[PDB]
DNA sequence: TCAATATCCACCTGCAGATTCTACCAAAAGTGTATTTGGAAACTGCTCCATCAAAAGGCATGTTCAGCTGAATTCAGCTGAACATGCCTTTTGATGGAGCAGTTTCCAAATACACTTTTGGTAGAATCTGCAGGTGGATATTGAT
DNA sequence: ATCAATATCCACCTGCAGATTCTACCAAAAGTGTATTTGGAAACTGCTCCATCAAAAGGCATGTTCAGCTGAATTCAGCTGAACATGCCTTTTGATGGAGCAGTTTCCAAATACACTTTTGGTAGAATCTGCAGGTGGATATTGAT
């Protein structure tokens, strides 16, 4: 009925994942210190993000974060996203 | 023109009663309520607009001050507002 | 006779604040609420930052506020530098900060 | 004869070019589904999301960290080094206003 | 009561003037809208329009491509200086990075 | 429940410059994002510019300013072009 | 008119913003730099100007350019 | 004679004008710089005196901000000298 | 650690001048009524969302090991700091006047809405079609000979 | 002055999931006609700024000397990349059940609309008092010689 507790999901950010993404961002060769930094940068940004998505998503009365709420949350970060508006 | 002079002035006088103020620096509170103003009154006008409400309300300012305002400011001008509101009410 | 910023208990213009509300092209309709909050709002912001200006007018032992006690007052508080983190205080300067490095011995 | 064994860097920068012509996401959908969903749990809970609103975010963060690297690049170059530290991302969030 | 002729067609443009027109108005950018107004704004947007669908299309059959596709849009909008200025801030969802290595990270 | 976009006048637009180009659904979506940004952009600064000014109306100079204030150089000459010559062959 | 910008004036806003020691082409760099910027806010101001249909730029010209660059400027109002 | 050695005097001068808030360039080469870009957007313009000095504290706080970042990236570098590559970086980064 | 200097930093006083106080008066805000209306409550029809299931293979993880990077060190060339001189640019203070802002009045022109038709835009349905992968052979590049 | 040993291009092929075209209803423009606003053209006026003149002070340009910082050159020890085997868990596709959006109707609490009367905030001189311009002297730091 309910699903399993998620915790630690953070971690599901692997490596080698990070790796692809600075490989993208042009990095040729990466620290091993790096990975857990940027775990905590992106952790950061998502919870900067979510929030205000979620705050959208309260005062709409609404149990369903929608695309647009997060969009919405991105743009007043001045984080602009297309492709969603659909 | 107007400005929001007086009403700094009087609050200046609340939390330091011998204390006043340059003509620069009350400048610069006008600048200051004027910004805040805008973000806002503009965050709520665009919470409204989403919700295709014609309305701008308490709840609108409300929750626009909590996109806007980090932390701790945040849950206090929240508490001032409902605060606020419920004294004039009343 | 009786004004809406007393009955809220304001020293911040209610009345004015709903006038420029309804002309500030926001909404078409403006609710009896919204000028009692956004007026509490910005008085307690207002008030915050003049008690700490205040207690660096009073360090610098001077009875005026002046922007340089402002600038000090915003960017040694955490969230109102951040609140304030793109705007500029016309002679405010800056906070004394010397990297450690640049330092002797 | 010894098997085949490019040197360090080569295969690197391979990688390099093969995820810098290519747009696929570069992180699990589903870890990134659980990472996301944890988060706002913490703000707000029984919360449910359309997919494309997760998406939305993962679009956006994998965004987000590929420009960060870029500019960590810039860093560490700037310091003669080739290897990106934390130190290398911290002056980027700074000079960015992030911190 | 004559043929109509819609105000795009007067205009000579593709974009919706009337569309325009009603978004402004129930925008709540103004109290009153100029019949001017949503004419110029259908006719720029048309126009950026244009000039991003010309490059993504010339990006596209650059990858001996005939459907544009969000990589397109990026290449098109990154490798133009003036529509980078523009959205300097925006991501494009699926348009991924323009190749560019660092010379230093090149073999020596 | 129906819903508006930008789609066929994109489409049509895309039709103009490449006669035998077609363009996914995905990139459609980047295009109506990109219209309705623009839009907010545009109609926000000319809603200011009015503003400023003490005007109620918001008119083409309103638009063409902010079309000045908003885009880049060449890009914004030749946006404001279009809109002149539109408005012109208009109001003819 | 960008060299009446001199060097003691920079090496002055350099040691505001906490610098030490300052290498002898950076004068020039920080010229260049600062006619980008005057040149970005001016026309934006001026556009301001000119949309009022006045010829004289005034303080809220500025701040509304300054304003729309998030260059966000407190005490001219 | 007195000689202080080289880096003193430049932290008592950093000292100094961080603890000041007047405008550390000249007025009039501002005024003049000013109004020739002006010159070359719209012609036969003038100015308010507080339109000029509006300019000028928000060009002095730009320009100390960004040599903020500038000595970020010089201290960075295990330098102590701020460099035109310097300024180079924390405007790339900046997205300028 | 030390005499021998140079520079801050607090504190002082006479007043010029910013700030605070006053009082007049349009212009907002308040007020007394009178009417509308947005949206919240309340069913309710159906999308999508949450969770689970199976299976297959793609990818994460751990391991080994050595190349090459980052860090630490050495040293001196030449750059940038500090300081003294003396010239000139900027600062400061006036004067004169015209060239802009800022304002009133009044109508022609532009906009606002409501009513009444028409048609372009939309949602599926019916069609069309790149291109994703799948195969495989030339071409390029790499590292050790 | 090359061979193996890999990875990367480049063309070709075809079915289907995704795109495009077709259909036909109808929401929302468009046409039309009154009711309200408003843009400025003509005609004034106090002021801001610009132009010009002028003295003088302090800030800057310049030349000199040298301390020390930056960059090059060198050395080495671990760290991080490359490669490989294992097996986990993500991805893919679909089922199942229902929580929770939307769509529609209904009807008041709350908001808008006028017509007037109070109350108040902006403005500019008077009155009031505080920084500040310099000067002193004691604290604090710096420098070079030991
Ligand atoms: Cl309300
Ligand atoms: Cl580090
Ligand atoms: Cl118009
Ligand atoms: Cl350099
Ligand atoms: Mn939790
Ligand atoms: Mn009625
Ligand atoms: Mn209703
Ligand atoms: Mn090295
Ligand atoms: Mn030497
Ligand atoms: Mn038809
Ligand atoms: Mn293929
Ligand atoms: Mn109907
Ligand atoms: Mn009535
Ligand atoms: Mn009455
Ligand atoms: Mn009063
Ligand atoms: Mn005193
Ligand atoms: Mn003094």
């Amino acid at each position: 009925r309910h699903r399993k507790v998620l915790r630690d999901n953070i971690q599901g950010i692997t490596k080698p994942a990070i790796r692809r993404l600075a490989r993208r961002g042009g990095v040729k060769r990466i620290s091993g210190l790096i990975y857990e930094e940027t775990r905590g940068v992106l952790k950061v940004f998502l919870e900067n993000v979510i929030r205000d998505a979620v705050t959208y998503t309260e005062h709409a009365k609404r149990k369903t974060v929608t695309a647009m709420d997060v969009v919405y949350a991105l743009k007043r970060q001045g984080r602009t996203l297309y492709g969603f508006g659909g | 023109k107007e400005s929001y002079s007086i009403y700094v002035y009087k609050v200046l006088k609340q939390v330091h009663p011998d204390t006043g103020i340059s003509s620069k620096a009350m400048g610069i509170m006008n600048s200051f309520v004027n910004d805040i103003f805008e973000r806002i009154a503009g965050e709520a006008s665009r919470l409204a607009h989403y919700n295709k409400r014609s309305t701008i309300t308490s709840r609108e300012i409300q929750t626009a001050v909590r996109l806007l305002l980090p932390g701790e400011l945040a849950k206090h001008a929240v508490s001032e507002g409902t605060k606020a509101v419920t004294k004039y009410t009343s | 006779a009786k004004t809406r910023s007393s009955r809220a208990g304001l020293q911040f213009p209610v009345g004015r604040v709903h006038r420029l509300l309804r002309k500030g092209n926001y909404s078409e309709r403006v609710g009896a609420g919204a000028p009692v909050y956004l007026a509490a709002v910005l008085e307690y912001l207002t008030a915050e930052i003049l008690e700490l200006a205040g207690n660096a007018a009073r360090d610098n032992k001077k009875t005026r506020i002046i922007p340089r006690h402002l600038q000090l007052a915003i960017r040694n508080d955490e969230e109102l530098n951040k609140l304030l983190g793109r705007v500029t205080i016309a002679q405010g300067g800056v906070l004394p900060n010397i990297q450690a490095v640049l330092l002797p011995k | 004869k010894k098997p085949h064994r490019y040197r360090p860097g080569t295969v690197a920068l391979r990688e390099i070019r093969r995820y810098q012509k290519s747009t696929e996401l570069l992180i699990r959908k589903l870890p990134f589904q659980r990472l996301v969903r944890e988060i706002a749990q913490d703000f707000k809970t029984d919360l449910r999301f359309q997919s494309a609103a997760i998406g939305a975010l993962q679009e956006a963060s994998e965004a987000y960290l590929v420009g960060l690297f870029e500019d960590t690049n810039l860093c560490a170059i700037h310091a003669k080094r080739v290897t990106i530290m934390p130190k290398d991302i911290q002056l980027a969030r700074r000079i960015r206003g992030e911190r």
